């Protein structure tokens, strides 16, 4: 570790990767998002991890493609990244104000409509395709 | 003696019934009361949106 650090040539080559400090975060957070998605699929997700799941989806939707195509993000993509999160955090407030907390309650199994999983994945993939 | 039988033999059956129901309810309540798997926050409610 020490001969890695105090070597000026590793400082010339490891600071050679700061140009893509924007691209260190935007992909490294995706691994956290998918890991938390698997953890929630098992059934052990805290609030921060599920927030990170929707954040992973929403950020990877809005900000990544124009940053990839033009190399500079200034303006509307920022405010729509804000607007999407401001949009999805609306079931939380209504289902917390007139409730005790966010814990799922007991009800009949037939009430909630389900829909085949392939169609759900197709919807997500089509949403990605349309955004890109 | 002049007093014949009083309230019933069926009311004794009913009070035996309620005694047994309460005893069985206590027996069930004693041993299966505590079991917990998890209480995880449901903050990915997709049925509202997705
Ligand atoms: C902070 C959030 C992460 C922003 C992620 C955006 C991003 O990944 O964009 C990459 C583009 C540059 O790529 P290239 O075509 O220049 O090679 O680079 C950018 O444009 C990054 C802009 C970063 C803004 C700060």
């Amino acid at each position: 570790t020490l001969t890695l650090v105090l070597d000026p040539f590793f400082w010339m080559y490891f600071s050679w990767t700061w140009l893509f400090w924007p691209w260190f975060i935007a992909v490294g957070l995706a691994g956290y998002g998918i890991y938390c998605f698997r953890k929630h699929w098992l059934g052990e997700a805290n609030a921060f991890e599920q927030l990170g799941i929707v954040t992973s989806v929403f950020t990877w939707l809005t900000l990544v493609p124009p940053a990839y195509f033009n190399g500079y993000l200034e303006g509307w993509p920022y405010v729509f990244f804000l607007a999407y999160h401001y949009f999805f955090f609306f079931n939380v407030s209504v289902r917390k104000r007139l409730y005790g907390d966010f814990y799922a309650r007991t009800h009949d199994p037939k009430w909630d409509v389900n829909t085949p999983l392939w169609s759900r994945i197709l919807f997500g993939v089509g949403i990605m395709v349309g955004h890109w | 003696p002049m007093e014949t039988q009083i309230i019933s033999d069926d009311t004794w059956k009913l009070v035996d019934e309620i005694w047994d129901k309460k005893v069985e309810e206590i027996k069930a309540e004693a041993v299966i009361q505590i079991e917990e798997e998890k209480k995880k926050p449901q903050i990915l409610m997709a049925t509202h949106f997705f």
